C-alpha cells in the first residue's frame, strides 16, 4: 500500500526538469537532438520576442514546478529544452478504470510569439505511427481538441483567456476530459447513445481498441523505443508499475473476452484480445527483464 | 465621362454624380499669394471643369519664397504673377479648362461679369468691397457662393457664406446602415429590437425604411422616422395598429438632404458663428476674430501692415482691439498677448499653415458646389502661436529681412530657427501625395539646404502609375513607370536648387535594415512617415524608439485624416497604441451563409486567387518537385503518399486543348458553383428545415439561397463565361482571338456543350458561426484509383510533356481592363448575390472593396501635411510636452480637433524607482566578467536585484531551474556565444515584487558591452 506514497515521492523529483532540444553550431544553424512536431516552425519564428511571453513562461514554469499533478493513477510530466523556452514536451499517465489506465503520452507543445494571447500549440505524438485516433478529441495525428486550445466546440468562457487561463488548467483539462473511462461518449451523439445496449456495445469495441493500442503504444513502444527526454522516468514509472500492469492487463484480458461473447463485435473484440495478449507476453518479457533503474 | 483610371480614388469619396455636377462648374479665384496658388491646384487636381484665375499684382523677389512655380526671371521681367503661373498650373489637368484675368478690383468696378462662376474666393482683399462683393452673389439667383481666406503670419482666417439658403444632398460620406431586426413589438411606439450582438449605431431624429419583414408584412417598404431607446433598441411610431410580428426584417438607413442657413459677411462680422478646434480653449477663435478685425482697421487706416517691434504699432492695434470688442455682443477680454504677437508677425507668410488653410478652403468650396457635406458655418480660425509662445520675448533682428528666399518665413520664426532648419537631417519614409507635399513644403522652408550638415533622405520602391498622378501632384504622364522617389527628387529641385537630397529605391524592413543602421538613424534628426499600413509603421516606430529620435505620422481615410507626434523623453510611441484586430468573416459565412455583399465579393476574390494564382503555382512547384508522370506512377505504386498528387492528377485529366473546352470548363464550372453547391445546400437543409428549439433554420442572418439556370442571352452569364475562358485560355495557355469571345461563336460552342447532372451528397455542411478553416479529408480509395487510370491515359493520349506539366499563373491586377478580372469578380459576386437575394453591386464598388483601395482625395492630405510640418518646427524647436498636438479631423462635418500627445507613463518598477519607453540600461564589461557580477553590477548601478536574464527568446538564468547558479559563475563571452556584429549583447530581466508569487516586475532592455 506504501507504493502510492513511495511513487509520489520518488518521481516528484522527476515530474518537473529540462533537457535539451535545440542542437546549433555558433552560427546558429538550427538542429535538434531528439524527435519533436515543430522543427520548422522554430526556425520559422520571428525572433522579436515580446517580453511579456517570456515573463509568463517562467511564471508558469514557477507554477508547475511547485503545483505539478502527481498520482500514480494520473501524473504531469514536464519537460522543456533548457535553452529556449517556447519548445515544450509533456508526459501525462492514463487514469485508472480508463482504456489508458497506467499509459503513459507524450506530447509536443509549442507556443507562439504573441502568446499569452493565443494558446500553446499541443499535438501528441504517443499515437504510433499517427493512425490511432486515440479520442474523439485526439485524432490519428495526434491533434488535441479542448475548449481552451479552442480546437473543441464549448462556449467562449470555455476556451482561451490570454489573462486567467493557465498552461497548468490546460493540462489538468486534458487529464479530466481526455483520458477517461468513457472515451467513445466524448464524440457527440455518442453520449446520446448511452443508456442503450448498442451504445454500450459501441463503447465495448471502442474501449477494447484503444486498450490493446494503449498497450501497444503506450507502454510496449514506449518502453522499447522510449524518447531520451523521458527515457529513465517511463523505465523507472513502468518498473515500480509492473505489478498492476501485470494485474491490469489480465482483468483487461479477461473482460475483453467478456465482451468477446458477442456475435460479430465479439469477432472484433476477439482480434484485440489477440493483439491484448500477444502485448502482454512482450510487456510481461520486459516486466522480468526491467530492474530497479 | 469620368477618366476612371485617373479618378477612381477620388470617385470612391464624392460619387459620380458629385463629379457630373463639377463637370459644368465654373470657379473664380483672385490672388494670388501662396494661399491662392495651393487653393488653385488642388481645385485643378479636383477636375472642376473651369477655373478663371486672376492677380493685379507682379512678381517681387518676396514672392519667390512663397512660389513653387515663379523664377527669378519672373520677377525681372515684372510679370503678372497670374499669367506667370498659368503656364505651370496648366499642366496639372488637361481635362481642365484653365484661364486668366487681370482687371483691377476697387469700389466701382462692376461685379456683373461674376454671374458665370458658382463659387468666388478671394485672398489678401480688403474689407469693404469683401462686403460689396457678398452683397452682390447673396443677391443672385442663385446665389454665387462666397468664400473668403487670408493669412498673415502665424494667423489665419477662413469664412464662407452660401445665402440665406444652402442645400446639403449628403450629410456624411458612410454608406447607409443595414441592421438585422430580431424582435419588434406591438406597441405605441412599437419598440425595435436588433439583433442585440451588435449595437444600434444609431441616433433619434434619424430617417430608416425596412424590407424583409415577416409577421408585420405591411412593413415591407414601410418609412418611419426613429427615436434611439437604448443601445440596442429603439422606436418607429406606432405599430399597434399592425399585425403580430414573427421573424425576418432589416432595417435600412435613408439618406435625406438638409438645408443650412448662412448670414451676410458684414452681419456675421458680430455674433460670429465659430467653430471650435481646442474644447479647452473655445475663447481663442473669438479673441482671433477680433484680433483680425482690428488688423484690417489698422490696414484700413494706415494703408500698411504694423511693423516688427513697432511699440507704437503694437499699442495702436491694442487699442483698435478694445474698441472693437467693446461693439461686440459677447465683449471678451481682448488676448494682449495675441495683438502683440500678431504685431510682430504682421508681415510675415508661413506657408505650411497657407498649405493647410488652402486646403480647408478648397473642400469648402468642393461643398459650395455639390452639397456633398455639412459645411463650415461660417468662421474658422487656425494658430501658430504656439511656436512663438515657446519663444519667450525674442527681438526683431531675429525676424528683419536680408533680401534672400526666405524672408517671409525669417520675419515668423526667427533667423536662428530658419538656421536650425536648414541644418536639419530629415529621413522621410515613404513617398505617396504626403512624401511630395512633404518634400514641396520644405523646399518652401530651406529645409536640409546648409552645406555642412542639412541633408534630407527619402526612398520608395513604388514605381509611378495613372492613378497616383491624381493626388501625387509632382509627377506627369510621361513620368509614368519612373521611379517615385527619383522623380520627386528631381521635380523638387526645380523649386529649390539649395536643397540637399538623396533618394533611394528602397523598401523600408528589416531585411533593408543593414542600409538603414542605427549609424544611419544617428546620423539624422527627425523622421517622418507617409506609410499607408500598420506594420511598416510599428518596424519604424520600434527602430526610432531604439535610436531615440523624434517621430510624426499621419493617416487619411477620405474626409477623416489625424497626425501623430512622438517626442523622446515626452511622449508615447506608435508600439502604444492597441487599436483592436480587425473583422474576420466566419469561414462558414464565407463559404456557406454569405449574408452581406462584401462577402459575396470576398468569396469571388479568394475564388479567383485559389484558381488562378494558388493552383496553378501548385502544380507548377509539384511538377518541379517530381519530375516524370511514369516516376510519379511508379512512386504511387509502391505506395508513395504524395501530397496534392491526385488534384494535380484531376486539374491534368481536365485540362483543356482548344477553345471549345476552354468554354465549356468555364461552363461547368458556372454549374457547379451555382447549381450544383445550391442544390447540395438545400438538399442538407430544406427551407423549412428548422433548429433544435423549432426556430426557422433560413432566417437572419441565414439567408436562402436558389439555384439559378443559365442563359447566354442574360449579360451577366455572358460576361462571366467569357472572362472565365479568358482566364482559363491563359492559364492553359490555349491561344484565341476576340472573335471566339462572340457571343454568335459562344452559341455555337454551346450548342455542342452538354451539362452533367447534379447528384445529392452528405459532404458535411460546417454550419457553426465560429467554425476555423478546416483539414483536407484524407485520400479515399477512389482518388487514388482514378488518379492512376487518369494518369494512364494522360500517357496514352501523349499529355506528358513540359508543356502539359506546368501553365501560367497570374497575378492579382486590380487596375488595368484588359486583363478582366474586375469583370470576372464582379460577375461572380453578383451571380452569388442574386442566389441568396442580395442586391447585386456595381464594377466600381467591387473594385473598391475587393482591392482594399483606400479612397483618398489630396485636398486632405495637404490638410493634415500642413499641420504635420508646423509640427516639425516645434520638434526642430525642442519645445516641452505642451507645444506639440495631436490632432484628428474630418472635412465632412467638418470638425478639428487639437490634443494634447499622450505623455509617457513612468513605470514604477520598486522603492519609487521608474523607467520609460525611452530608456535602455547599459553594463561595460571584460573577458572574465561573469553572470554574477553583471546582476551585482546592475544592482549597484540602478539599486534593484535582478532575478532572471533572457537573451532575445533564449533563457540565460532563471533561478528555479536546476544548477542555474552555475551559470551565475560562467564568463559573459562564453555562455552569451556571442557574435562578431557588436561590441554589446541586448537581453531583459525582471525584479521581485513586493507580494511573493506574482510574475516579476519587467524592467527596461538592458545592454551588456563585451569591452570597455
Ligand atoms: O479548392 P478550392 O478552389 O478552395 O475550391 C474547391 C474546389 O472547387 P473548384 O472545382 O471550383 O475549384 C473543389 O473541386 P476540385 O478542386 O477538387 O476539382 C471542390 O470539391 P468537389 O470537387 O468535391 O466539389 C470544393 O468543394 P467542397 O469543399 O464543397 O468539396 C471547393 O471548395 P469551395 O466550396 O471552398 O470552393
Ligand atoms: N515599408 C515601406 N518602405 C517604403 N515605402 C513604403 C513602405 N510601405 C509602403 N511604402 C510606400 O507607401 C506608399 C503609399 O502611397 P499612397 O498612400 O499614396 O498610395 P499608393 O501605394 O501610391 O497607391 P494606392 O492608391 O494604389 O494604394 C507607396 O508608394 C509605397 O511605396
Amino acid at each position: 500500500k506504501s507504493l502510492e506514497e513511495k511513487y509520489v515521492a520518488v518521481m516528484k523529483k522527476l515530474q518537473f526538469d529540462t533537457f535539451e532540444m535545440v542542437s546549433e553550431d555558433e552560427d546558429g544553424k538550427l538542429g535538434f537532438k531528439v524527435n519533436y512536431h515543430y522543427m520548422s516552425q522554430v526556425k520559422n519564428a520571428n525572433d522579436a520576442n515580446s517580453a511579456a511571453r517570456a515573463r509568463r513562461l517562467a511564471q508558469e514554469a514557477v507554477t508547475l514546478s511547485t503545483s505539478l499533478p502527481l498520482s500514480s493513477s494520473s501524473s504531469v510530466f514536464v519537460r522543456c529544452d533548457e535553452e529556449r523556452l517556447d519548445i515544450m514536451k509533456v508526459l501525462i499517465t492514463g487514469p485508472a478504470d480508463t482504456p489508458y489506465a497506467n499509459g503513459c503520452f507524450e506530447f509536443d507543445v509549442y507556443f507562439p510569439q504573441d502568446y499569452p494571447s493565443s494558446p500553446p500549440l499541443v499535438n501528441l505524438e504517443t499515437t504510433g505511427g499517427h493512425s490511432v485516433r486515440f479520442n474523439p478529441n485526439l485524432y490519428n495525428d495526434g491533434k488535441v481538441c479542448l475548449s481552451i486550445l479552442n480546437t473543441w466546440h464549448g462556449r467562449p468562457e470555455e476556451k482561451w483567456n490570454p489573462q486567467t487561463s493557465s498552461f497548468l488548467q490546460v493540462l489538468v483539462s486534458v487529464q479530466s476530459l481526455i483520458l477517461v473511462a468513457e472515451p467513445y461518449f466524448n464524440e457527440p451523439g455518442y453520449e446520446r447513445s448511452r443508456g442503450t445496449p448498442s451504445g454500450t456495445q459501441s463503447s465495448r469495441e471502442y474501449d477494447g481498441n484503444i486498450r490493446q493500442a494503449t498497450v501497444k503504444w503506450a507502454m510496449l513502444e514506449q518502453i522499447r523505443n522510449p524518447s531520451p527526454c523521458f527515457k529513465e522516468v517511463i523505465h523507472k514509472h513502468f518498473y515500480l508499475k509492473r505489478v498492476e500492469i501485470m494485474a491490469q492487463c489480465e482483468e483487461w484480458i479477461a473482460d475483453i473476452q467478456q465482451y468477446s461473447s458477442d456475435k460479430r463485435v465479439g469477432r472484433t473484440m476477439s482480434h484485440h484480445a489477440a493483439a491484448l495478449k500477444r502485448h502482454t507476453a512482450q510487456l510481461r518479457e520486459e516486466l522480468l527483464k526491467l530492474p530497479c533503474p | 465621362e469620368i477618366d476612371d483610371a485617373l479618378y477612381s480614388r477620388q470617385r470612391y469619396v464624392l460619387g459620380d454624380t458629385a463629379m457630373q455636377k463639377m463637370a459644368k462648374s465654373h470657379v473664380f479665384l483672385s490672388g494670388m499669394g501662396g494661399l491662392g496658388l495651393e487653393i488653385a491646384k488642388n481645385l485643378v487636381l479636383a477636375g472642376i471643369k473651369a477655373v478663371t484665375i486672376h492677380d493685379t499684382e507682379k512678381c517681387q523677389a518676396w514672392d519667390l519664397g512663397t512660389n513653387f512655380f515663379l523664377s527669378e526671371d519672373d520677377v525681372v521681367n515684372k510679370r503678372n504673377r497670374a499669367e506667370a503661373v498659368l503656364k505651370h498650373i496648366a499642366e496639372l489637368n488637361p481635362y481642365v479648362h484653365v484661364t486668366s484675368s487681370s482687371v483691377p478690383f476697387n469700389e466701382t468696378t462692376d461685379l456683373s461679369f461674376l454671374d458665370k462662376y458658382q463659387c468666388v474666393v478671394l485672398t489678401e482683399m480688403k474689407l469693404p468691397l469683401q462686403k460689396k462683393i457678398n452683397d452682390f452673389c447673396r443677391s443672385q439667383c442663385p446665389p454665387i457662393k462666397f468664400i473668403s481666406a487670408d493669412v498673415h503670419g502665424i494667423w489665419s482666417r477662413l469664412f464662407c457664406d452660401f445665402g440665406d439658403e444652402f442645400e446639403v444632398l449628403d450629410t456624411t460620406g458612410e454608406e447607409p446602415k443595414e441592421i438585422f431586426i430580431s424582435n419588434i413589438t406591438q406597441a405605441n411606439p412599437g419598440i425595435v429590437t436588433c439583433l442585440e450582438n451588435h449595437p444600434h449605431k444609431l441616433e433619434t431624429g434619424q430617417f430608416l425604411t425596412f424590407r424583409e419583414i415577416n409577421g408585420m408584412t405591411g412593413l415591407n417598404g414601410s418609412i418611419q422616422q426613429i427615436t434611439v431607446i437604448s443601445p440596442f433598441s429603439f422606436s418607429i411610431g406606432d405599430t399597434t395598429e399592425l399585425e403580430p410580428y414573427l421573424h425576418g426584417g432589416i432595417a435600412v438607413q435613408v439618406k435625406t438632404p438638409k438645408t443650412v442657413f448662412f448670414e451676410s459677411l458684414e452681419r456675421q462680422l458680430k455674433h460670429p458663428k465659430c467653430l471650435i478646434v481646442d474644447f479647452s480653449n473655445p475663447e481663442a477663435p473669438l479673441e482671433i476674430h477680433t484680433a483680425m478685425l482690428a488688423l484690417d482697421q489698422f490696414q484700413e487706416k494706415y494703408s500698411r501692415k504694423p511693423n516688427v517691434g513697432c511699440q507704437q504699432d503694437s499699442e495702436e492695434l491694442l487699442k483698435l482691439a478694445t474698441s472693437i470688442s467693446e461693439t461686440l455682443e459677447e465683449k471678451p477680454d481682448v488676448n494682449a498677448d495675441i495683438v502683440h504677437w500678431l504685431s510682430w508677425t504682421a508681415q510675415g507668410f508661413l506657408s505650411p499653415l497657407a498649405a493647410a488653410v488652402g486646403g480647408v478652403a478648397s473642400q469648402e468650396v468642393l461643398k459650395a458646389v455639390t452639397g456633398k457635406f455639412s459645411p463650415l458655418c461660417q468662421w474658422l480660425y487656425l494658430e501658430a502661436a504656439d511656436i512663438v509662445e515657446s519663444l519667450g520675448k525674442p527681438e526683431c533682428e531675429e525676424f528683419l529681412p536680408r533680401g534672400d528666399r526666405y524672408d517671409a518665413l525669417r520675419a515668423c520664426i526667427g533667423d536662428t530657427l530658419c538656421q536650425k532648419l536648414q541644418n536639419l537631417n530629415i529621413f522621410l519614409v515613404g513617398c505617396g501625395a504626403i512624401g511630395c507635399e512633404m518634400l514641396k513644403n520644405f523646399a518652401l522652408l530651406g529645409v536640409g539646404t546648409s552645406k555642412e550638415k542639412g541633408m534630407i533622405t527619402v526612398t520608395d520602391p513604388d514605381l509611378i502609375e495613372k492613378s497616383n498622378l491624381n493626388r501625387q501632384f509632382l509627377f506627369r504622364p510621361h513620368h509614368i513607370q519612373k521611379p517615385k522617389s527619383y522623380t520627386a527628387a528631381d521635380a523638387t529641385l526645380k523649386i529649390n536648387s539649395q536643397i540637399k537630397i538623396d533618394a533611394h529605391l528602397n523598401k523600408v524592413c528589416p531585411t533593408t535594415e543593414t542600409i538603414y543602421n542605427d549609424e544611419f538613424y544617428t546620423k539624422q534628426d527627425v523622421i517622418i512617415t507617409a506609410l499607408d499600413n500598420v506594420e511598416a509603421r510599428r518596424y519604424v516606430d520600434s527602430r526610432c524608439l531604439a535610436n531615440l529620435r523624434p517621430l510624426l505620422d499621419s493617416g487619411t481615410m477620405g474626409t477623416k485624416g489625424h497626425t501623430e507626434v512622438i517626442v523622446p523623453h515626452l511622449t508615447e510611441s506608435y508600439n502604444s497604441h492597441r487599436d483592436p484586430p480587425e473583422e474576420e468573416i466566419p469561414f462558414s459565412t464565407l463559404k456557406s451563409f454569405p449574408a452581406a455583399i462584401e462577402h459575396t465579393i470576398q468569396w469571388a476574390r479568394d475564388k479567383f486567387e485559389s484558381s488562378f494564382s494558388h493552383k496553378p503555382s501548385l502544380f507548377n512547384k509539384f511538377w518541379q518537385t517530381y519530375s516524370s508522370a511514369e516516376e510519379v506512377l511508379q512512386k504511387i505504386q509502391s505506395g508513395h503518399s504524395l501530397e496534392g498528387c491526385f488534384q494535380v492528377i484531376k486539374l491534368l485529366s481536365r485540362r483543356p486543348r482548344n477553345w471549345s473546352q476552354c468554354v465549356e470548363l468555364a461552363r461547368l464550372k458556372f454549374e457547379k458553383y451555382f447549381n450544383h453547391k445550391a442544390l447540395q445546400l438545400l438538399h442538407c437543409f430544406p427551407l423549412d428545415i428548422r433548429l433544435k428549439d423549432g426556430s426557422l433554420f433560413w432566417q437572419s442572418p441565414k439567408r436562402p439561397p436558389s439555384p439559378i439556370k443559365f442563359d447566354l442571352n442574360e449579360p451577366l452569364h455572358l460576361s462571366f463565361l467569357q472572362n472565365a475562358a479568358k482566364l482559363y485560355a491563359t492559364v492553359y495557355c490555349i491561344p484565341f482571338a476576340e472573335e471566339d469571345l462572340s457571343a454568335d461563336a459562344l452559341l455555337n460552342i454551346l450548342s455542342e456543350v452538354k451539362i452533367q447532372e447534379f447528384k445529392p451528397s452528405n459532404k458535411v455542411v460546417q454550419t457553426d458561426e465560429t467554425a476555423r478553416k478546416p483539414d483536407h479529408v484524407p485520400i479515399s480509395s477512389e482518388d487514388e484509383r482514378n488518379a492512376i487510370f487518369q494518369l494512364e491515359k494522360a500517357i496514352l493520349s501523349n499529355e506528358a510533356t513540359k508543356s502539359d506539366l506546368q501553365m501560367a499563373v497570374l497575378s492579382f491586377e486590380k487596375d488595368d481592363d484588359h486583363n478582366g478580372h474586375i469583370d470576372f469578380i464582379t460577375a461572380a459576386s453578383n451571380l452569388r448575390a442574386k442566389m441568396y437575394s442580395i442586391e447585386p453591386a456595381d464594377r466600381f464598388k467591387t473594385k473598391r472593396i475587393a482591392g482594399k483601395i483606400i479612397p483618398a482625395i489630396a485636398t486632405t492630405t495637404a490638410t493634415v501635411s500642413g499641420l504635420v510640418a508646423l509640427e516639425m518646427i516645434k520638434v526642430t524647436g525642442g519645445y516641452p510636452f505642451e507645444a506639440y498636438k495631436n490632432c484628428f479631423l474630418n472635412l465632412a462635418i467638418p470638425i478639428v480637433v487639437f490634443t494634447e500627445t499622450t505623455e509617457v507613463r513612468k513605470t514604477k518598477i520598486r522603492n519609487g524607482i521608474s523607467f520609460t519607453i525611452w530608456d535602455r540600461w547599459t553594463v561595460h564589461g571584460k573577458e572574465d566578467f561573469t553572470l554574477l557580477d553583471f546582476i551585482n553590477a546592475v544592482k549597484e548601478k540602478y539599486g534593484i536585484e535582478p532575478t532572471m536574464v533572457v537573451q532575445g527568446v533564449k533563457m540565460l538564468y532563471v533561478p528555479v531551474m536546476p544548477g542555474h547558479a552555475k551559470r551565475l559563475k560562467l564568463t559573459m563571452h562564453k555562455l552569451v556565444k556571442p557574435t562578431t556584429e557588436k561590441k554589446y549583447v541586448d537581453l531583459t530581466v525582471s525584479f521581485a515584487p513586493d507580494i511573493d508569487g506574482d510574475e516579476d516586475l519587467p524592467g527596461p532592455p538592458v545592454r551588456y558591452y563585451f569591452s570597455h
